[PDB]
């Protein structure tokens, strides 16, 4: 269906929470 | 002879303000962005192992493609990323890193 409107959201999904920054080792 | 082709890719917004992009002919849907539709700055940036995403208060964080780490401070890398338009090239050009 969905023929008529907004044609269809893709699987998945683009990194929605950010990517873990160093909490204290190293850096 | 697609050298004046259109592409088959066009762009829409969902009701949460993303944007997903719709393949014409496929009939299939991507959250990234195809290289055609490209504009030249993200041409620039895709390039850039290193990529600006800011945090919950606002302070960046840098992450890198290749080694998969995350920094707080910029390396010099993004500097001269974010310099293309004032000397091009840095004097070298990004074919040899030395991390």
């Amino acid at each position: 269906g969905a023929m008529s409107g907004s044609p269809p959201l893709p699987p998945g999904a683009p990194p929605p929470p950010p990517p873990p920054p160093p909490s204290g080792s190293g850096n | 002879g697609a050298m004046g082709a259109k592409s088959m890719w066009t762009e829409h917004k969902s009701p949460d303000g993303r944007t997903y992009y719709y393949n014409t002919e496929t009939k299939q849907s991507t959250w990234e962005k195809p290289d055609d539709l490209k504009t030249p700055a993200e041409q620039l940036l895709s390039k850039c192992p290193w990529k600006e995403y800011k945090s919950d208060s606002g302070k960046p964080y840098y992450y890198n493609s290749q080694t998969k780490e995350s920094r707080w401070a910029k390396p010099k890398e993004l500097e001269d990323l974010e310099g293309y338009q004032n000397t091009i090239v840095a004097g070298s050009l990004i074919t040899k890193s030395n991390l």
